[PDB]
């Protein structure tokens, strides 16, 4: 009897792709031939955040555009002051194998986690002066790959158990759960609206979810291999992703299809992390080829090449105002380009 | 201006003390050698170091720290994770070694063990990390090959036309068939490793039983040889 | 100043100083710019490079002014001679430290990262620099008009205290170090069963260089001084050629050190490739 | 059982995704270009910010 | 876009032969290593064979080495498994799995059962 369900799903996907091709009356590649190119993007290392020991596995800027988080595999999550490179806090993690990190918009909380299957929270504004474990959001049956702060009392988490979660710091349980993907979720991104969020997994697809509804509203499968990078477009209507196939793709929440594909015959190494600028005109993508590529979001051409990194890039972030960019690779030397 | 100069001085003192603590931690970090532990559920990976100086069970990691010849080793065993080992394994690309145990007594599962060993050896991220093959359960292999209830030819017909190498180290009183099968499995693993081998990472097979206790010294020697070959390559002496 | 042959001496010393300073400044810049090259072994290598830079910039001009045969004050010439000696001993001690680091890394690979760190590296470097300054400046205060070197510095210090105190001891130490390293490489080559003889001969050839080069560099001048002290009255039929070439090789040691130690490491070659690619 | 439940969840997700109102890609491209041209001015990465205003230099 | 359909299988008698086809779409089939695996009724996954991009490197499982033949046609991005002289133990559901990463020689398809890059499964039975 399962043959009937399989045929129904096949027909549903066929009509979906038919509607997609129908709405594909044009393509962003040809429509963007009139605008002026961005040209070569000269970005030099303004400061280097030396001090980390093990390979940095993640990083995330803050709303203040001055402090950033950087978690390493040695069990240390350091808070770096970009303006002066001053170590303000160094949280020692119970599990040395950390795979993510976050920085709440208010800066009062910081999240981390990894193979420990637990999302550890830490308060920076503690009256005791010495930070400590604020909350342990356990329950996931897979490695925590990415995490973002939805609010001071609501947080998002992506684990390798093929499911995403939305927790409340005051409760410590899964306030909401999402089980759309089939592979380990590797990264996600929240939009300025603070209600919708997209996440990519090893299923070579990116799925969208609403914090209130709790059901997958849209799915994209234009990629070829596992998605290891994802970031929301500054406008909140689109988002870019990157796969291990050495290719990035920009999907739109309204077209339900790919309209921009960043790739090159000589770019064989995959992607690890991507991020947009304040305006989205450029698209920064970290590759495991020991360098990062800043493409033109509207033309898909290598406008800038950040070649200074003696390791596989792991994370790339942009400030809330886009004054500078941060790149953390496995060399333990988190660079700050601009 | 003082309202900000005092804050700058306080932040400088904080950064100084934080760097001092970071160096204090880096001391013990560099002093310890981080190893990974992989293997099948039926394998005795959780009992490789029968000594077990200290066994720490984290939220989802079966850590195992110990000391040999004043050198601190920290073998990490990830058991409480999904079967998909293509993403989190990347976290162990800087480990000193990867002890991969195989329950070679289970011939039907020996094929899956060989496939996993191949996928690990051919991994782009573990391409520079040696693999310490601990063929545990050798007593089970001996019993199974002496009982004659299971023929290795059904699972590996090459064993029928295979001959034991000359550089073998036969144990006293061991049956020729037992040694032949053991070294055939060892050479199968060595070939799986050599199919894509290179001077970046090497294999170190070892035959150990479920009741053995000298595994600590074996892992010590394996790590020593691995780091020695790595330094020699860095000096272009290999 | 254009003597029968000291002019060629001055020219060769100038060329040697130029090449040495160029190579060692390149090494220092490569170690400084590249962040991944901030390691203990690289710390010792950049210390050797800085010692060679000081030699080329300070030791060579002082030795030239001395050989030219000036009539400066006694202490004025002794100061330059003692500075030359300090710089030579600092270079020798940096070479010895690099050799000991390689030894601890190869023979003691496990405890290497623990017994050799940044703080320990800089401490050992400072101790070696202080030792060099104390040894070279020893006769300046603890001495047991023609500025010609043999005049201001007697061979007593150049042999009893200099040669057999800070050149021959470290020479034999480096010899034993590289011998043990060759033995370890041979023991490891017979284990990597892939022609083993070719790679064994290549490793032996490399190691023979680092000590034979060290030898042919430091043994000439010190053996000349030894034969002049223990066996005097020889008249030194070919002084302006024998000691000429001896000091020429002793100074060319500065340029020969980095090309044999720095340029021959995989990390240094990778850094150079990355830098020339960035510059393109 | 397991496969049947998985297929049921899959077809439910497909149904939930079918009702999505997909507009032509032309409108999406126009909105993207509008946002770019409106924010490209205040984007330091596209318009070279002077070192005096940039707190990094 | 990423899809791997498979056809063939069915009922066969011992000693016969059968060619199972697998069409993969949504990527560059010439840049990904391919594998054939089989899961028997009630048993776990069992990798059968693997074939590289250009087919220069191929390997088979010792239990079925020689009897099966894996091939790949890049002109039409298709994979083929020609089994000859089948056995009653060959009855199982076969799957054509794609390597997770291109330009690599390491694939973890058989490690998990919920793997994504697979087909609906082609059932094969061997009996009179
Ligand atoms: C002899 C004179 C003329 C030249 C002096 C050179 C000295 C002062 C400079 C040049 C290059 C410098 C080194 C460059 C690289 C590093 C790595 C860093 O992590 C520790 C400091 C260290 C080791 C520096 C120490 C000081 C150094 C050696
Ligand atoms: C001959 C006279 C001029 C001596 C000049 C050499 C001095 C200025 C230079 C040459 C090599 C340099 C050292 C080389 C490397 C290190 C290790 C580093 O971790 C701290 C700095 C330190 C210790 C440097 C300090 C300055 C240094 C000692
Ligand atoms: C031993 C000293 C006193 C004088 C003898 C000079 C010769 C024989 C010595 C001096 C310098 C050394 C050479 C230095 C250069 C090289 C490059 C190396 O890649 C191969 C060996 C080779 C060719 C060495 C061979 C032996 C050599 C040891
Ligand atoms: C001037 C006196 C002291 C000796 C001069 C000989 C020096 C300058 C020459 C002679 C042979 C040369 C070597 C020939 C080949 C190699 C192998 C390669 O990896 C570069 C370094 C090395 C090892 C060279 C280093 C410089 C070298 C050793
Ligand atoms: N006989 C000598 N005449 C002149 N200078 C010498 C003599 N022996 C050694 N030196 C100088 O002392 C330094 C240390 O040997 C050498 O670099 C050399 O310049």
């Amino acid at each position: 009897e399962l043959d009937q369900l399989r045929q129904e799903a096949e027909q549903l996907k066929n009509q979906i792709r038919d509607a997609r091709k129908a709405c594909a009356d044009a393509t962003l590649s040809q429509i963007t031939n009139n605008i002026d190119p961005v040209g070569r993007i000269q970005m030099r290392t303004r400061r280097t955040l030396r001090g980390h020991l093990a390979k940095i596995y993640a990083m995330h800027w803050g709303t203040d555009s001055r402090l950033l988080v950087s978690a390493s595999q040695d069990g240390k999550l350091i808070i770096w002051d970009s303006y002066t490179t001053n170590k303000v806090h160094a949280i020692p993690l119970r599990s040395s194998w950390v795979m993510t990190c976050a920085y709440a918009p208010s800066g009062n909380y910081v999240a981390c986690g990894g193979l420990d299957n637990i999302c550890s929270i830490y308060n920076l504004k503690t009256r005791e002066g010495n930070v400590r474990v604020s909350r342990e959001l356990a329950g996931h049956t897979g490695y925590l790959s990415c995490c973002r702060f939805l609010d001071d009392n609501q947080i998002v988490t992506s684990s390798g158990d093929t499911t995403c979660a939305l927790w409340d710091i005051e409760t410590g349980q899964q306030t909401t759960t999402f089980t759309g993907h089939t592979g380990d979720v590797m990264s996600l991104s929240l939009a300025p609206d603070t209600r919708l969020f997209v996440s990519g997994a090893c299923d070579a697809s990116a799925k969208l979810w609403d914090v209130r509804e709790g059901m997958c509203r849209q799915t994209f499968t234009g990629h070829e291999s596992d998605i290891n990078a994802i970031c929301f477009f500054p406008n909140g209507n689109a988002f870019a992703t990157g796969s291990d196939d050495a290719t990035c793709r920009l999907f739109d929440l309204r077209a339900d299809q790919e309209l921009m594909t960043y790739s090159h015959d000589n770019i064989i190494c995959g992607i690890t992390s991507v991020s947009f600028s304040k305006s989205g005109r450029l698209l920064l993508a970290g590759y495991d080829d020991f360098n990062c590529n800043v493409w033109d979001a509207l033309k898909a051409d290598r406008a800038g090449v950040l070649a200074g990194h003696d390791n596989r890039v792991s994370c790339l972030g942009v400030t809330d105002d886009g004054m500078a960019v941060a790149t953390g690779s496995w060399d333990s030397f988190l660079k700050i380009w601009n | 201006t003082e309202d900000q100069r005092n804050e700058e001085k306080a932040q400088r003192e904080a950064n100084k003390m934080i760097e001092k603590q970071l160096q204090k931690d880096k001391q013990v970090y560099r002093a310890t050698h981080r190893l990974l532990l992989l293997g099948a559920d039926n394998s005795g990976k959780s009992t490789i170091v029968k000594q077990m100086r200290i066994y720490h069970v984290n939220s989802g990691i079966f850590e195992t720290k110990f000391q040999v010849d004043k050198v601190n080793f920290h073998m990490f065993d990830v058991g409480a994770q999904r079967d998909e080992r293509r993403k989190w394994i990347q976290c162990f690309n800087d480990v000193t070694a990867i002890i991969f145990v195989v329950d070679s007594s289970d011939y039907n599962r020996l094929q899956e063990a060989l496939n996993d060993f191949k996928s690990i050896w051919n991994n782009r991220w573990l391409r520079t990390i040696s693999v310490i093959l601990f063929l545990n359960k050798q007593d089970l292999l001996a019993e199974k090959v002496l009982a004659g209830k299971s023929k290795i030819e059904d699972y590996f017909p090459e064993f029928a036309r295979y001959t034991t190498p000359e550089d073998a180290t036969p144990e006293p009183g061991e049956d020729p068939r037992v040694t032949r099968a053991k070294y055939f499995i060892r050479d199968e693993f060595l070939r799986i490793s050599t199919a894509s081998g290179d001077g970046r990472h090497y294999c170190y097979p070892h035959f150990t039983c479920s009741v053995d206790t000298e595994n600590a010294r074996r892992i010590f020697n394996d790590c020593r040889d691995i780091i020695q070959r790595m330094h020699l390559r860095q000096y272009e002496l290999l | 100043l254009l003597e029968t042959q000291d002019a060629l001496y001055v020219a060769l010393e100038l060329v040697i100083a130029a090449l040495s300073v160029a190579g060692n400044v390149l090494v220092c810049a490569a170690v400084g710019t590249a962040n991944t090259l901030q390691t203990p072994t690289n710390y010792f290598l950049v210390s050797l490079a800085a010692a060679d830079v000081a030699v080329g910039l300070f030791a060579i001009p002082f030795a030239i002014t001395i050989s030219l045969g000036f009539c400066t004050d006694f202490y004025g010439c002794l100061f330059l001679a003692c500075f030359v000696l300090v710089l030579t001993q600092s270079s020798i001690f940096s070479l010895l430290a690099v050799a000991v680091d390689r030894y601890l890394a190869i023979c003691v690979p496990l405890r290497y990262k623990s017994l050799v760190t940044g703080t320990r590296a800089r401490g050992v470097i400072a101790v070696l620099w202080v030792l060099a300054f104390g040894i070279g400046l020893t006769p300046f205060l603890g001495w047991n008009v023609k500025c010609l070197f043999e005049n201001v510095v007697p061979m007593s210090y150049m042999v009893y205290f200099n040669f057999f105190g800070c050149v021959l001891p470290p020479l034999l130490i480096m010899l034993v170090i590289y011998i043990k390293i060759f033995l370890v490489a041979c023991r490891q080559l017979q284990r990597t069963e892939l022609t083993t003889l070719q790679r064994e001969i290549h490793a032996a050839k490399s190691l023979a260089m680092i000590v034979g080069i060290f030898a042919l560099c430091w043994l000439p001048v010190h053996a000349v001084n030894c034969v002049t002290l223990f066996q005097p009255a020889q008249g030194k039929n070919k002084p302006k050629w024998a000691m000429n070439m001896a000091i020429l090789l002793s100074h060319a040691n500065s340029v020969v050190n980095p090309i044999v130690y720095a340029y021959r490491n995989r990390d240094f070659r990778y850094t150079f490739h990355k830098i020339i690619s960035r510059y393109l | 059982t397991a496969s049947i439940a998985q297929a049921r969840k899959l077809v439910e997700q497909l149904k939930m995704e079918a009702n999505i109102d997909r507009i032509k890609v032309s409108k999406a491209a126009a909105d993207l270009m509008a946002y770019c041209e409106a924010h490209a001015k205040e984007d330091p990465l596209l318009t070279p910010v002077p070192a005096s205003e940039n707190p990094f230099r | 876009q990423v899809q791997l359909q498979e056809s063939g299988g069915g009922l066969v008698q011992p000693g016969g032969s059968l060619r199972l086809s697998c069409a993969a779409s949504g990527f560059t089939f010439s840049n990904y290593k391919m594998n054939w695996v089989r899961q028997a009724p009630g048993k776990g996954l069992e990798w059968v064979s693997d074939i590289s991009q250009s087919g220069a490197s191929i390997s088979y499982t010792g239990s079925v080495k020689g009897r099966f033949t894996i091939s790949r046609d890049n002109a039409k991005n298709t994979l083929y498994l020609q089994m000859n002289s089948l056995k009653p133990e060959d009855t199982a559901v076969y799957y054509c799995a794609r390597c997770p990463a291109p330009f690599t020689r390491d694939c973890f398809d058989v490690t998990s059962t919920t793997y994504a890059y697979r087909g609906q499964g082609t059932q094969v039975t061997v009996s009179s």
